[PDB]
């Protein structure tokens, strides 16, 4: 019925896709989520939105998802949409493993999902998924990697980036502090806390309010860990000590 | 916004009428039927010297005895042309005989109104074809020229023009055409008419011409054969 | 008989706080040995292994398809799969092919990932499960295997005695079967380690 | 399934979805192709720079097969779909004909895919144009362009994306037997064409070449800025 | 606006598209049925829109089974499609259950089919009302009428189309329970002549059919001689 | 207005505008006439020619040995319907080895053409037909409309300025049943000629004729073959 | 046929307004409360129960999904009966494969996924309900909420429906982690008393509990007993 | 009837195959090639039923080449072996089974040389050497007798020759010529045919 169809998969007069844009506005308001590549690993750090006192704490994270042995992701935007997509990512990764008997290379996993997102902008008359993702991983072709994908079905690789609230500000701070070819996990962790300290300008930064996951290699095996609150507090403490030095 | 199969108060399908307006955005093509064969001639309409002229193909062979000139939205013509080709080969396969020009034209014309959004397969045609076609060939009725437009109406014509300058070209055709006219005369006549109607100066790279004769198979004129005919014109 | 085309044998056995699982190593096609290091026992967890005998192609398919399902299971759930739950997962996979089955009859051996309690089971080719408190066997020399396990197995065996019993049960059983053998591999699964051995064995 | 007619005619014979697709292509990064004597070259703008970007992951020049590559301008997600469809088709062709595709064959395939997405229910047109290059079995070099409508032509040289009109104008004056007499001058003709439109010249021209039988070579920033200087110091004289 | 789809209620709880379909039936010329002692008789005022048409063109009286007649008003192409649905239903009933479909069941089944076209944007309501008539020794005389909403009731007398009310008021004067079909055809012809507006629509054919003891439970056209007499009676009664 | 774009939308007057618009396609086609005697059914049609050098559009189509049609409206719809008719006829000869009675074929047309008038996103057929046939009940002329209604006719005319042709046919219809064939076709031509501007005449280029009857299979007369029938409009 | 286009779409500010309007149907529903005690869970709800004419026992808002899992909701009752039916079916599909009762969190994930579908799939609106799902497994109690978007959350205690904002601050100033189930039931009913209006009887509230022994509704007589103190 | 053999050394894999295409009592081709290049460093050797063999091997070949085009790098000999296996196994119980027996030979940058054996049932085994066809029955024990893991490529070609001479002597079929190729770090190399 033509009267009620909002026509979600058509061009506007400038060659634009309005839903896609509109989905990108949803993302910009969601929890800030950054990724940082280092020489010995990759990390994700995310603002938590689940922070009311009466919440119960039952999973090992709020917005960090393990995809397969060698890969994880974080998300900004519509949570239920993110659940459908991360489920689909796990399925694609297992289909590839079944067929080839090796892990899916990171970029291939991202591309496979982005093609699904792409389809939702071109046919079927449905709303797109209101999700942007950051993907971290290791494979044998390009080692440690970080990708970003959005509701247009576009992706790229990054050394450091941010999606969600205050993204532009977070990327400026990264442009200025990030040392191409010279970062370590320990210095990326410092930078991530620096960045979240500034971009959560409402208000004072706490371990209850962020989530950090690291992805490293140990004895020929990928290790993916969500940092415990003791460690997050310790990094916050070190960042606060470090800013005391800032003048003299 | 209304559905694609909506009739106007005059009893026409809006989509078909609009498709008919798209034909006017095409280059001019001419067909003439003589007792010695048919010719088809088309303005190429070159938009840059960097474009390769031979990659503009607006006259195509359907089979050895039938050619086709198109005007309008050229990309739309491809499925029509392919259908004509498949059909003539099916007919050869099944009946061991060549298919008449009229029959080819009929078969293609039966695709015309097959569009719509809630009878058909998961992604069937959404709109009519923005193309007009002149089928020129020779069969056992003799030489023959047929015209078809996006309504699926088709008819035999002794001479016809289609595209941007078709009014114009059609008037000159009524003036010059006669039943006993030779094919060489028809060729000259249609190049004279293209020359009038074309925005650019006519030459041997910005037009195409083809013939079909009782003697001889579909033949596209070469650069050199065009130059020869261009001398007098 | 389809099940004897490749031959082969697996078994598993329970001891005190430990389990053992073992397999012959031959990949052959009717009379012809093709290889002598063919894998039939696959990790499904740190302390959980599945052994498959039967048609080699289905041994590989079932292991691979099972792994697909288990990995999705573990990602989705909080956690490592329980032995009994693996059994049910395999049962369900085999019974989906009830009318065109995979020709394999697995055994499972492991320790509960939280309680470390020993578990062993086997299933027929259409997914009927059987848990036992002693041993299970599957392959072209099942009768031979039964005779050895019924005579030698005892309750509450420590890791060393379990290893000797499963090893002697396997070696002597496959030595009465033309199309099983060409080596034996044994995994002993304890709380704090896995011990993997290949046995001195007949090669004819 | 969703069967709405999306591309329909309007009064006067316009197909608005297709026109809007063409607007998408015009906001894409500039891409240029020149057909040499025994080389073909593709160059493309930018797109944004950004030091924190992994360069490898956003190229706009792509192999379709060993003897055919393409650049595009427009919606990059749409392009990826077209590219992959074409790559599948190149393998069917080799499968059933045991020859590599001609450049015209695969162009014609892409074009007809694009046309079908302007006349099928439930779908919008692809918002990309493509420049497709390579060599036919007999060694003849080729450059083709497709647009969202499904129309396609062969070109001696061409540009698509933002600033195509002025890049085309430049090429029209500058494409001569002399400008493509050698490989190096062909390559330089592409760079000169871009350096006209390209913001912080340049820096951010990606460039690739295809030689008869020799398969796709992409140039690196060190090899590009050799050509840049070699043209800049010649334009002082 | 609230009146474009049968899947949209208005704020007062109406389905205007069904009401509009009802207006097409009310624009049509009048059909009547009367049940009597030994059967059911139908009459239709059949407007002749051109002298070029044959006698009998555009019948509005149909046989839907050997024992069941149908009389229609409204859009004639919709009515004919409904006559096909009724036929198919009677045929299927005989195949599945092995005996002639009871009138009431047929009426209820075709009414549910009419009803199904009043729920959805995908389709439109039928622009027709129709009467079904039968007779058997076991069930006696039965006359049902179905409208575009799918409502179905039984009647002693019924009229549909544009002079519906005038027709009913004449039908009410008859003691039809005690009359035979042979008596009632005359009265049907009489009533059609009364409600016919001879100023506004110039020419009409009377169409008559019946089913009763006298036809052995078969629905049949009234024979020509009997129709002509009934017309002559109706005309002279108009005087 | 809000009521005229969907065949599924009734107006508040109990009309369906899309169906009425489809009927306009027939009123703007070129006129055709059909009439019958006791023994023959005849169709006569004016063919419109696009330009002076065009053939003239076919108006009369063969359906089966005992059935032919004349068309007015969308030519593509006319062919689709004609192809349906042809198939229904072949089917009945295949199944029963006898011709499909003309009144049953017409019923099938009414039932087929009604369906898209009631489903969203479909449209009526934009064509009207005159149908000439001969079977056990003698000759017939039927008319079909985009509304899916159909009519059994002593004679009929549809298309542009057909009112004139209809008047002529009413004026002389009492003569038709007793006419020999030549007389009957003459009558068809005179009716058709009423539809023309005063200047213009019936010629061998613009008239097409179809005839079927007891001893004659459906036959089409065009071009030089119409001249016998046109000479002696005297 | 079925409409194949989404009836929920993004607004120019990035909002899915149908989902926000579904949430407004939830906010206008009758109050529900869930409290996770140390040794169990209580779910409690108000009946929007007019009339003495209602047979209060004839339909329940607090429903078993499995022996160990139960649900309550705020919002539209008939929408809720759909989700109860699908949750039951999902729990049984899991049990057939794995031969173990579905973990509470796995049941919530699958139900929440169904609610997500109704925000994108063709020709349908979202569900106008929020679910509170209680369960016991791995030796431990669980309380989850699942909202019309398909988002879900684990709570120690919460309130939904009319006056939920105040309900949550009432619970914030009253819940402790070491609290027992018998006390929790008490505080759950006090939370409903905050926004009641009517005088509470055992016939116009419903209470369900979940512990190691399983999930069940409290009987009218048991509720009456807890209402004596209140 | 068709013979395939492979021998893997420390840093190469040598493979060979007969060059006959037979039908009923006649050789119809004496220069037949049973090897399919999948990638720069992968050969698939395929025998079995007519039609199935080419249709299967070319389908694998196109998909492996597609994988290269989509991803810019090549599938490892092990991945390609498991891809091949997945396809054969997935077809086994379908309406379109493929009756083919294979070897897959390759060289990986990091793993080194590999040789895989597959039967029509889609059982996959990695092996230091292997062979298919009736000729395997007469040559595998020659390989068992003389193969060592460090065997040099010159001695592998000698070992291969012993196998092929044994067919000339002892096998009832006339297989007079064999294709020989080797794969290593630098790709696929054609050796001279071994002929009698
Ligand atoms: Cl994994
Ligand atoms: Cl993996
Ligand atoms: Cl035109
Ligand atoms: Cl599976
Ligand atoms: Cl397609
Ligand atoms: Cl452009
Ligand atoms: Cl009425
Ligand atoms: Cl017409
Ligand atoms: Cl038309
Ligand atoms: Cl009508
Ligand atoms: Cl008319
Ligand atoms: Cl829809
Ligand atoms: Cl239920
Ligand atoms: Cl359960
Ligand atoms: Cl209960
Ligand atoms: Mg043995
Ligand atoms: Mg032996
Ligand atoms: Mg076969």
């Amino acid at each position: 019925s033509r009267r009620y169809d909002s026509r979600t998969t058509i061009f506007s007069p400038e060659g634009r896709l309005y839903q896609v844009e509109y989905a990108m506005e949803a993302i910009g308001h969601a929890g800030t989520c950054l990724g940082i590549l280092a020489n010995d690993g990759v990390l994700l750090a995310a603002e938590r939105r689940n922070i009311h006192k009466l919440l119960d704490e039952v999973f090992f994270s709020e917005k960090i998802y393990k995809l397969n042995e060698d890969m994880a992701c974080s998300v900004a935007g519509i949570t239920s949409d993110a659940n459908v997509l991360t489920n689909e990512l796990r399925l694609i990764a297992q289909r590839y493993l079944l067929q080839y008997q090796e892990p899916i290379p990171c970029e291939q996993l991202v591309t496979a999902l982005c093609d699904i997102k792409q389809a939702y902008t071109q046919f079927g008359g449905k709303r797109p998924f209101g999700v942007s993702l950051l993907y971290i991983g290791w494979d044998k072709h390009y080692g440690f990697q970080l990708y970003q994908s959005d509701p247009s079905g576009n992706y790229g690789g990054w050394k450091a980036t941010c999606i969600g609230n205050n993204s532009a500000a977070a990327v400026s701070m990264l442009k200025q502090d990030y040392k191409e070819g010279e970062m370590t996990l320990k210095s990326a962790l410092a930078l991530a806390i620096k960045v979240l300290n500034k971009t959560m300008d409402v208000s004072k930064l706490s371990a209850e309010k962020v989530e950090i996951a690291t992805l490293t290699r140990e004895n020929g095996k990928t290790v993916i860990r969500v940092l415990k609150q003791k460690e997050v507090e310790q990094l916050i403490k070190k960042h606060e000590e470090e800013e005391a030095k800032a003048e003299r | 916004d209304r559905g694609v199969n909506t009739f106007s108060p005059e009893g026409r399908l809006f989509q078909v009428e609009y498709a008919i307006e798209a034909i006017k955005l095409g280059s001019t093509a001419i067909g003439i039927q003589t007792s010695e064969g048919v010719c088809l001639a088309v303005e190429k309409r070159i938009t840059s010297p960097l474009m390769e002229p031979s990659s503009i193909e607006k006259i195509v062979e359907i089979d050895a005895h039938i050619g086709c000139a198109m005007s309008g939205l050229i990309a739309d013509a491809k499925t029509l042309i392919d259908k004509a080709r498949v059909e003539t080969q099916n007919h050869w396969f099944t009946y061991n005989e060549t298919m008449t020009v009229e029959s080819v034209t009929q078969a293609v014309s039966n695709l015309a109104l097959q569009f719509g959004e809630e009878d058909a397969d998961p992604g069937a045609m959404s709109r009519p074809f923005g193309v007009a076609l002149l089928f020129g060939g020779v069969d056992e009725k003799g030489p023959q020229l047929f015209h078809m437009d996006p309504s699926g109406t088709f008819v035999q014509c002794d001479a016809r023009a289609i595209g941007s300058a078709s009014e114009g070209a059609q008037s000159s055709l009524q003036e010059v055409y006669h039943k006993s006219m030779t094919l060489k005369e028809a060729i000259k006549s249609s190049l004279i008419i293209l020359k009038q109607v074309m925005e650019e100066k006519l030459n041997a790279t910005n037009i195409e011409l083809a013939t079909v004769q009782p003697g001889q198979n579909f033949h596209m004129f070469t650069k050199e054969e065009l130059e020869e005919v261009i001398k007098d014109i | 008989s389809i099940m004897s085309y490749n031959g082969g044998a697996v078994m598993a056995m329970k001891g005190k706080n430990c389990v053992a699982i073992a397999a012959d190593r031959r990949f052959g096609i009717q009379a012809q040995m093709v290889t002598t290091d063919f894998q039939k026992i696959f990790p499904m967890g740190d302390r959980l292994y599945i052994g498959l005998a039967g048609l080699a192609t289905d041994v590989q398919t079932v292991a691979q398809r099972l792994k697909f399902r288990l990995n999705l299971y573990e990602l989705k759930e909080g956690r490592q799969i329980k032995p009994y739950t693996l059994m049910s997962m395999v049962a369900n996979l085999l019974y989906e092919k009830r009318f065109g089955p995979y020709y394999t009859e697995p055994v499972i051996a492991g320790l509960d990932p939280k309680t470390f309690k020993p578990f062993i089971c086997s299933l027929d080719l259409i997914g009927c499960p059987m848990v036992t408190d002693d041993f299970v066997v599957s392959g072209t020399c099942a009768e031979q295997m039964y005779g050895m396990c019924e005579s030698l197995w005892e309750p509450n065996m420590d890791p060393d005695h379990l290893f000797e019993t499963i090893s002697q049960a396997m070696l002597n059983a496959v030595d009465r079967d033309a199309v099983s053998g060409m080596g034996v591999i044994v995994h002993i699964i304890e709380k704090d380690k896995i011990t993997t051995r290949t046995l001195k064995a007949r090669m004819d | 399934s969703y069967d709405r007619a999306i591309t329909v005619f309007s009064p006067d014979g316009h197909l608005f979805q297709v026109e809007y697709a063409q607007e998408a292509v015009k906001k894409g990064s500039t891409a240029v192709g020149v057909r040499g004597r025994d080389i073909v070259v593709l160059g493309v703008e930018k797109k944004s720079v950004a030091k924190l970007q992994d360069e490898r992951t956003v190229r706009k020049i792509c192999a379709l097969d060993d003897n055919v590559c393409m650049a595009f301008a427009g919606l990059t997600a749409d392009a990826r779909i077209v590219i992959n469809r074409a790559r599948v088709e190149c393998q069917s062709h080799r499968l059933t004909v045991e020859d590599p595709v001609t450049v015209e064959y695969i162009t014609r395939y892409i074009a007809s895919l694009k046309q079908r997405y302007t006349q099928s229910n439930g779908r919008r047109p692809f918002g990309i144009s493509a420049l497709i290059v390579g060599f036919d079995f007999d060694g003849t070099p080729r450059l083709y362009q497709t647009d969202p409508s499904g129309t396609y032509h062969a070109w001696k040289a061409n540009a698509i994306g933002r600033g195509a009109k002025s890049v085309r104008e430049f090429l029209e004056k500058n494409y001569t037997d002399e400008a493509i007499e050698t490989d190096d001058l062909t390559i330089k003709l592409v760079i000169k064409a871009l350096l006209e439109v390209v913001q912080s010249g340049g820096k951010n021209i990606e460039l690739a070449v295809m030689r008869r039988d020799q398969s796709l070579k992409i140039l690196n920033p060190e090899e590009i800025e050799k050509y840049v200087a070699e043209i800049e110091k010649e334009k002082e004289e | 606006g609230y009146d474009l789809s049968a899947s949209t209620f208005s704020p007062d709880g109406r389905v205007f598209q069904v009401e509009y379909a009802m207006k097409a039936v009310e624009n049509s010329s009048t059909a009547i049925g009367i049940r009597c002692k030994d059967g059911v008789v139908f009459g239709v005022e059949k407007l002749v829109l051109s002298k070029l048409y044959e006698e009998g063109s555009n019948k509005r009286l149909f046989n839907v089974d050997r024992h069941v007649g149908m009389a229609v008003a409204g859009l004639l192409a919709d009515a004919r499609s409904l006559a096909d649905i009724a036929r198919e239903e009677a045929s299927n009933f005989r195949s599945n259950f092995g005996y002639n479909i009871p009138l009431k069941h047929l009426a209820d089944r075709v009414a549910m089919y009419v009803h199904a076209y009043t729920l959805y944007s995908a389709v439109r309501p039928f622009g027709c009302s129709f009467m079904l008539g039968s007779y058997s020794v076991n069930d006696g005389a039965q006359l049902y009428m179905i409208d575009p909403s799918g409502v179905s009731y039984g009647y002693w007398g019924c009229a549909i189309g544009k002079a519906r009310q005038a027709a009913k008021t004449e039908i009410e004067k008859l003691q039809m329970k005690e009359m035979t079909c042979r008596d009632i055809v005359k009265e049907v012809a009489k009533i059609i002549y009364i409600v016919h507006d001879e100023v506004k629509d110039k020419a009409f054919e009377l169409e008559l059919s019946w089913v009763g003891e006298l036809t052995n439970g078969r629905h049949e056209i009234v024979p020509k001689d009997i129709r002509e007499e009934a017309e002559k009676y109706a005309k002279e009664s108009l005087k | 207005n809000q009521y005229d774009n969907d065949v599924t939308v009734w107006s508040p007057q109990g009309r369906i505008h899309q169906i009425e618009y489809a009927m306009e396609a027939v009123k703007q086609g070129s006129a055709t006439v059909g009439l019958k005697s006791k023994t023959h059914a005849v169709l006569v049609a004016l063919k419109r020619a696009q330009s002076e050098l065009a053939a003239h559009q076919k108006k009369i189509l063969h359906v089966d040995n005992h059935i032919g049609i004349s068309i007015a409206g969308l030519t593509a719809d006319a062919r689709l319907l004609c192809n349906f008719m042809r198939q229904e006829c072949l089917d009945s000869r295949f199944v029963f080895d006898r011709p499909l009675p003309v009144s049953r074929l017409v019923s099938l047309i009414g039932s087929k053409t009604q369906i898209p008038t009631q489903r969203y996103g479909r449209r009526p057929y934009g064509v009207g037909l005159l149908i000439a046939g001969y079977d056990d009940m003698g000759p017939h002329i039927f008319q079909t409309c985009p509304s899916a209604n159909y009519f059994d006719c002593r004679a009929m005319s549809i298309g542009a300025r057909s009112q004139s042709a209809r008047t002529y046919l009413e004026r002389h219809m009492s003569e038709f049943m007793e006419c020999n064939l030549n007389e009957l076709v003459k009558h068809g031509l005179r009716a058709l000629r009423e539809t023309l501007p005063a200047e213009q005449d019936l010629t061998t280029k613009n008239v097409s004729i179809g005839i079927v009857g007891k001893d004659l299979e459906f036959t089409i007369y065009d071009d030089d073959d119409v001249s016998p029938f046109l000479e002696g409009l005297e | 046929r079925g409409y194949s286009f989404s009836l929920t779409t993004f607004s120019p500010s990035g909002k899915l307004v149908q989902i926000e309007y579904a949430l407004a149907a939830v906010a206008g529903g009758a109050p529900s409360v869930g409290i996770k005690a140390a040794n169990g869970v209580v779910l409690a709800t108000e009946k929007k129960q007019k009339s003495i004419l209602y047979d209060e026992r004839s339909v329940h808002k607090v429903e078993p999904i499995t022996k160990h899992i139960g649900l309550v909701y705020s919002g539209m009752g008939p929408d809720y009966r759909v989700l109860v039916h699908r949750a039951r079916k999902l729990a049984q599909q899991y049990y057939l494969v794995y031969q173990e009762p579905i973990p509470t969190a796995q049941l919530v994930q699958r139900v929440a996924s169904v609610m997500q579908e109704y925000t994108q799939s063709g020709g349908v609106r979202p569900f106008g309900v929020s679910l509170l799902i209680c369960g016991w497994n791995e030796g431990r109690p669980y309380l989850f909420q699942s909202d019309p978007s398909g988002a879900y959350f684990a709570w120690k205690a919460t309130a939904m429906g009319k006056n939920y904002v105040n309900g949550k601050t009432f619970l914030e100033k009253r819940y402790n982690e070491d609290l027992e189930l018998e006390d929790a039931i008490h505080t759950a009913i006090l939370t409903l008393k905050e926004s009641f209006e009517g005088q509470m009887t055992e016939d116009n509230i419903e209470v369900g509990i979940c512990n190691e022994a399983g999930f069940r509704r409290l009987t009218p007589t048991e509720v009456k007993d807890y209402l004596a103190a209140i | 009837m068709e013979y395939l053999i492979g021998i893997q050394g420390p840093d190469y894999v040598l493979v060979a195959s007969d060059r006959v295409a037979a039908s009923n009592i006649v050789q119809m081709k004496d220069d037949h090639d049973k090897m399919f290049k999948m990638s720069e460093k992968i050969l698939l050797l395929c025998v079995g039923e007519a039609g199935d063999t080419v249709q299967f091997a070319e389908y694998i070949q196109k998909n492996v080449q597609l994988y290269k085009m989509r991803n810019g790098y090549e599938l490892s000999p092990t991945a390609a072996a498991n891809f091949t296996r997945r396809n054969l196994a997935d077809c086994l119980r379908s309406r379109t089974p493929y009756h083919v027996n294979l070897l897959l030979a390759g060289y990986d940058e990091h793993e080194g040389p590999a040789l895989y054996y597959m039967d029509y049932l889609a059982a996959l085994a990695k092996a230091p050497f292997a062979a298919h066809g009736y000729g395997a029955f007469l040559t595998l024990s020659i390989l068992d007798r003389y193969y060592t893991p460090t065997i040099s490529r010159e001695r592998a070609v000698e070992l291969l020759r012993k196998c092929l001479e044994e067919l000339q002597k002892r096998f009832i079929l006339n297989l007079p010529t064999f294709s020989v190729r080797i794969i290593d770090k630098n790709g696929i190399h054609d050796l001279d045919n071994i002929s009698f």
